[PDB]
């Protein structure tokens, strides 16, 4: 099926407290296999996958390297944009970058994306073409500038096409015993009464990867898409009632839909 | 994989 | 070859407005954007801005926002800077660098000297002054430059003529001198040579 | 600018009394990324507590996961509690065994 | 804004030999935002060293740039005489793009003394000027003190360099004592005390009016 490798950046300014404390995470589909930390004692790109511990420690120093060039920029970027609202120098600001890469059923490119936020309010964005920013006001439309002059799209458009799609595959053959392996809903039922003559059935979703699924009842109280911690995933959905509307899961583990 | 230094400030 | 052909130089009064050209060639216009960068007499280099041909659109240095105005002719492949409200602090000579297609400054151009001065013209006042030293001062005069040979070219051995300092008058002096043993014993802002021999 | 953290409290396997489990508390949907989550145990504040690590939704809104060991006994209410800059006073929920 | 800061100011080595320059910037800059630039004296600057490490179509090969971060270095393998001129760093990684104070490559000699020279104020206005000067001199560093009456004078001496000797490696000053006729004639002693580095005693040339 379809594959995504993901990255998602974090840096908040604290004021008179040191560097702005940084934060990063990747994702192969949904999957984290990589952790830094700039408040950690290591210093250095961690894993959190068992699979992607099979690379040696070149591959760790070359990430532990450009993942410290990312902090570094988004600390000048945090002072780029306090300079361009005005901000004063005693309040703590956040900016959020991630993107990433998917692939097709046949492994190759599929789409690409890039977004960036300050203060939890979206700033610029990659379009689906790879070839043009979106920038939200004056400030960050003087970034899209900024970048146009040295055709940063350009490169990153070579990186998402490029080298992030071949080593996604890279970590799909290396953990295909975890990333290329689907795993089924564990699914019961729970029945409840809540008035004086209706009552709520809960439809059960445990332990299941991907996270992708659908929880309806059709010819309803659902809520999100929660981690287990072992790596999988749960969901349940419910509805009132005093049945023609029923509760039927969908997911890729399964092949047949269950009712 | 990491991209390479190549965004500059905003 | 990627050539970039600026205006020639220009010398204004303080308060007026100047626009310098910089016409570009042998690349494809719209692929670089151009960026302007100023440097003072005996002072390092200083960006003023960018320029991105296809629409337009401009960045500026926060110093020379409201100084320099930066459009661009996509027509004739051609750059402009407009700077007005010059002082004395203006004059100094003006660049226009090509960005890098993915960053720095590859090509620049051969720069235009810019001059701001309250002083019309001038013309200069030469005073001539086992080895000796010889003399032919040459005192008040404006604007720059003026060639100074020695004896019609032939005597080119000690041909120090130095560069020219600019007087509290708002007027420029130099001083050139060549060297001869014991044994042996033109301004063109004014059209005025000088053949002025030197005898103790 | 603002959004008020959206908790979920749960347990990793179904419940059981007397056997070993893990006790989540997802918490999700807020923004500035600062929060303060501790689990409850009949008020005992638990030490043993750990976190994901930080990340964010498509909305911007980041989510973090506090989970610890537990044994689900009768008789000891477990919940948690989630300080925020949003929040005036911290806000507890207490963990359902059908939620 | 990221400061740009290069030192030395002037870097004084021997033709033939490896040139090392360094690049301190205040603020963490990007390597492919990084570039090095020479500039000849009357010629427009070029590009040497893109990308912090890139070398720029037409450099020759002595060129080197390397670095990361705040420290960037500039390397010349063996230094040609178009190599001796005025390098500059600068960044296009935050706005405003800012670059270094320059640096001077000059070729390194033996110390010459200076052939000082009085030059007497010329016949043809109520303003006269004392014309010291020094010949073929190696280091630029030449203290010309000025003695009115046996006093120092500082804040009155007009000075001009010329260029380091394409062929000698030695320059020339010319120390103009400004003032006017009437000064002139209020006073008896009036020389240029020239302090060479590479002399063992200060000199000292004029004449009673």
């Amino acid at each position: 099926g379809s594959h995504s490798m993901r990255y998602f950046f974090t840096s908040v300014s604290r004021p008179g407290r040191g560097e702005p404390r940084f934060i990063a995470v990747g994702y192969v589909d949904d999957t984290q296999f990589v952790r830094f930390d700039s408040d950690a004692a290591s210093q250095r790109m961690e894993p959190r996958a068992p699979w992607i511990e099979q690379e040696g420690p070149e591959y760790w120093d070359g990430e532990t390297r450009k993942v410290k060039a990312h902090s570094q920029t988004h600390r000048v970027d945090l002072g780029t944009l306090r300079g361009y609202y005005n901000q004063s120098e005693a309040g703590s600001h956040t900016v959020q970058r991630m993107y990433g890469c998917d692939v097709g059923s046949d492994w190759r490119f599929l789409r690409g994306y890039h977004q960036y936020a300050y203060d939890g309010k979206d700033y610029i964005a990659l379009k689906e073409d790879l070839r043009s920013w979106t920038a939200a006001d004056m400030a960050a439309q003087t970034t899209k500038h900024k970048w146009e002059a040295a055709h940063v799209a350009e490169q990153l458009r070579a990186y998402l096409e490029g080298t992030c799609v071949e080593w996604l595959r890279r970590y799909l053959e290396n953990g295909k015993e975890t990333l290329q392996r689907t795993d089924a809903p564990k699914t019961h039922m729970t029945h409840h009464a809540v008035s004086d003559h209706e009552a709520t059935l809960r439809c059960w979703a445990l332990s299941f990867y991907p996270a992708e699924i659908t929880l309806t009842w059709q010819r309803t109280e659902l809520v999100e898409t929660r981690p287990a911690g072992d790596g999988t995933f749960q969901k349940w959905a419910a509805v009132v009632v005093p049945q023609r509307y029923t509760c039927h899961v969908q997911h890729e583990g399964l092949p047949k839909p269950l009712t | 994989f990491l991209p390479s230094d190549f965004f500059p400030s905003v | 070859e990627v050539q970039l052909q600026q205006s020639g130089p220009e010398l204004v009064k303080p308060g007026a407005s100047v626009k310098i050209s910089c016409k570009a060639s042998g690349y494809t216009f719209t692929d670089h954007f151009m960026n302007w960068v100023r440097q003072s007499h005996g002072k390092s280099l200083e960006w003023i801005g960018d320029i991105n041909p296809n629409n337009g659109g401009t960045s500026y240095n926060q110093k020379f926002k409201g100084k320099a105005t930066l459009t661009v002719d996509k027509s004739s492949s051609t750059a402009f800077m407009e700077v007005r409200s010059l002082t004395s602090d203006d004059s100094a000579v003006y660049y226009c660098a090509r960005r890098g297609y993915y960053g720095s400054f590859d090509y620049w151009g051969q720069g235009t000297t810019l001059t701001v001065s309250s002083a019309s013209t001038k013309g200069p006042s030469v005073f001539p002054l086992g080895t000796a030293a010889l003399g032919c001062l040459v005192k008040d005069y404006f604007p720059e430059p003026v060639t100074v040979s020695w004896n019609s070219g032939a005597l080119t051995s000690g041909v120090h003529t130095f560069p020219a300092v600019l007087q509290s008058s708002g007027l420029y002096s130099l001083s050139s001198v060549v060297t001869v043993p014991s044994s042996s014993l033109n301004h063109k802002p004014s059209n005025t040579k000088v053949d002025k021999r030197v005898e103790p | 600018i603002q959004r008020t953290p959206k908790i979920q409290v749960y347990s990793r396997h179904p419940a059981e009394n007397g056997k070993s489990n893990f006790l989540n508390c997802y918490v999700s949907g807020f923004h500035p990324s600062d929060i303060e989550v501790d689990l409850l145990k009949n008020g005992e504040r638990i030490e043993k507590v750990e976190h994901s690590d930080l990340s964010f939704s498509k909305d911007w809104s980041f989510y973090l996961l506090y989970y610890t060991e537990f044994t689900p006994t009768e008789k000891d209410e477990y919940a948690c509690r989630v300080n925020h800059v949003t929040l005036s006073q911290p806000k507890i929920v207490k963990w359902d065994r059908d939620m | 804004e990221i400061v740009m800061t290069q030192s030395p100011a002037t870097l004084s080595l021997s033709p033939g030999e490896r040139a090392t320059l360094s690049c301190r910037a205040s603020q963490g800059v990007s390597s492919s935002y990084f570039s090095w630039y020479q500039q000849t004296p009357g010629q427009a600057p070029r590009l040497l060293i893109s990308g912090a490490s890139t070398r720029a179509t037409g450099i020759p090969a002595r060129f080197s740039g390397s670095g990361s971060g705040t420290d960037f270095t500039l390397t010349i393998s063996s230094l040609q005489p178009e190599d001796f001129a005025v390098y500059y760093c600068q960044q296009d990684y935050n706005l405003p793009y800012t670059f270094g104070q320059g640096t001077k490559l000059e070729i390194k000699r033996t110390v010459a003394a200076p052939s000082v020279f009085i030059f007497p104020p010329s016949d043809e206005s109520g303003t006269a000027s004392v014309v010291c000067l020094l010949n073929n001199f190696y280091p630029r560093e030449a203290k010309v003190q000025w003695k009115v009456d046996n006093a120092l004078q500082s804040g009155n001496s007009q000075e001009s360099v010329t260029e380091q000797d394409s062929k000698d490696s030695t320059y020339s000053l010319s120390s103009t004592l400004t003032l006017s006729k009437a000064d002139y004639e209020k006073h008896k002693v009036y020389a240029c005390e020239v302090t060479h580095q590479g002399l063992s005693s200060p000199v000292t040339k004029s004449f009673n009016r």
